[PDB]
């Protein structure tokens, strides 16, 4: 708004993970350089970041499996159902902002994934379900 | 079996791209316009998206493709994607196209009038240096919201103290309001301060005065038959 510069504020659409603004104003700007320059990066580190995510949790619930089988370990229940949560809009906009340039195997890697962790806590001894995008569901 | 066509050319992308076509279009009908709108970008289809994010709320992927591609129809789209978030109270949104695509100011401003964010539309009238919408529009619908929530007030003062008198429907009255109250409870956040902005000293205070009366009421009730505590501010309360 203010400072005149487009593309210090994409780049933090980039973290903001409002990659269906940052291509609007790209596009308003006339400038769709940086798609190229700028989106493309942020997808990966936002795959990077979410995908690390999405298996660094899974082993730590399968060692939280088999060390219980200790009142510290209750509060590791929720953290992981809290972050969870949260991540979750921040997992559909890179869903389809990948599939939006048409990277296809990346994008259902985290689709898939994350069917594969939110049905590993089926045994839960509250939850939201994740929606599914039609497309590349096969 | 469209799932089962595409599974098998997964690696294969020259057969899997008419298989978007056909089953974006047996989407095309059933109402999800985003399988719809999305499977039309990876064949080149743009035109035949721009509508379906437009039946769908999705005014930046439509007019992202629009402005990219379609000069002719920049004007006419966004005017009609307003109709659609008129109906549906997406005021911000509506404002967001106003603003920027419209270029009508002292309309946008009125949508944050209705939609409680008083704290942009003055930065929007001083930014376009415009400063008579803060007593044209912005006074009024600081006035507006101050009924709209002044008589909500009342609303769930008369009918607990009407309904801690008096089975199954009473107990699902009880609750449907506290959810309807931490909705509102943010909204007249934003009255208070705005009216302590514009030197309306005893409308802020007829409120506070209100609102903290009707929770008190309501903490001796819920015992007998989760309640957020409101926050003050330390300026008008006394």
């Amino acid at each position: 708004e203010y400072l005149d510069n487009v593309k210090e504020a994409v780049a933090l659409y980039c973290k903001a993970y409002r990659y269906d603004i940052a291509s609007l104003v790209a596009i308003k700007a006339k400038k769709d350089e940086l798609l190229e320059e700028v989106v493309d990066p942020g997808l990966g580190e936002g795959f990077g970041i979410i995908a690390e995510l999405l298996a660094d949790c899974k082993g730590q619930i399968n060692s939280q499996l088999r060390r219980l089988r200790e009142e510290y370990l209750v509060q590791s229940v929720g953290r992981l159902i809290e972050r969870l949560n949260q991540t979750k809009p921040d997992a559909v906009r890179v869903v389809e902002g990948l599939c939006r340039r048409n990277m296809r195997e990346q994008a259902h890697q985290i689709q898939k994934n994350f069917v594969e962790v939110l049905d590993l806590l089926k045994a839960n001894v509250e939850i939201h379900d994740f929606p599914k995008s039609h497309i590349v569901d096969f | 079996l469209y799932k089962h066509g595409l599974a098998l050319y997964r690696y294969d992308s020259e057969k899997q791209n008419v298989i978007y076509n056909i089953y974006a279009k047996h989407l095309s009908s059933n109402q999800m316009y985003t399988d719809a709108a999305v499977a039309y970008e990876m064949l080149g289809k743009l035109k035949e998206a721009m509508g379906a994010y437009q039946s769908a709320k999705r005014w930046r992927e439509a007019m992202s493709i629009a402005v990219q591609k379609f000069p002719e129809e920049v004007e006419s789209v966004a005017e009609e994607l307003i109709s659609s978030l008129t109906f549906e109270h997406r005021y911000v949104d509506a404002a967001d196209i106003q603003l920027e695509y419209l270029d009508n100011v002292k309309e946008a401003v009125a949508l944050y009038c209705k939609a409680y964010r008083y704290d942009i539309a003055s930065l929007v009238a001083i930014k376009a240096k415009k400063d008579e919408l803060l007593e044209e529009v912005v006074d009024p619908g600081l006035g507006e919201g101050f009924g709209i929530i002044a008589e909500l007030l009342a609303d769930c003062k008369g009918q607990i103290n009407s309904q801690l008198r008096r089975e199954e429907y009473l107990v699902q009255s009880v609750g449907r309001l506290i959810e309807r109250l931490n909705q509102t409870k943010p909204d007249a956040v934003r009255v208070v301060e705005g009216l302590c902005r514009r030197n309306m000293r005893e409308q802020a205070h007829q409120i506070q005065k209100n609102f903290v009366e009707v929770l008190d009421l309501l903490k001796a009730n819920v015992k007998e038959i989760e309640i957020h505590d409101f926050p003050k501010s330390h300026i008008v309360d006394f």
